[PDB]
């Protein structure tokens, strides 16, 4: 039960890892598409 | 309506295709889920083992 | 003009590869950087 609690442990914490970086990108992304849709 | 291939392109308009490339030159390449998964795996390795 | 806009761009633009192409060029280059 320990090592299985731990294991689900490291797995949340890399799905949260990834759904930042995702989230960083896509805002990162809409943020420079707003300023280039301003320029024009 | 949504993709006609490589062969039909210049059909959807100039503006339209001028904020394709804008929009292409201002976002990096596109990824799938298992580059993220991959990338999330690589961070837990090299924390290394306890 | 819309068969003629296709002529030029398919004379203008290479043969459509997919992407195992690309993985198998990647492969070869892989293969040609030479065993450590």
């Amino acid at each position: 039960w320990a090592a299985r609690t731990i294991f689900m442990k490291s797995q949340i914490k890399r799905q949260e890892a990834v759904a930042k970086a995702i989230y960083d990108r896509e805002v990162r992304s809409v943020e420079l598409a707003l300023k280039i849709a301003q320029q024009q | 309506a949504d993709e006609i291939p490589a062969s039909e392109m210049f059909l959807l308009g100039r503006p339209m295709l001028q904020a394709r490339l804008e929009t292409l030159q201002t976002s990096g390449p596109h990824y799938e889920l298992d580059y993220d998964q991959n990338r999330a795996m690589l961070a837990t390795l090299n924390v290394g083992p306890t």
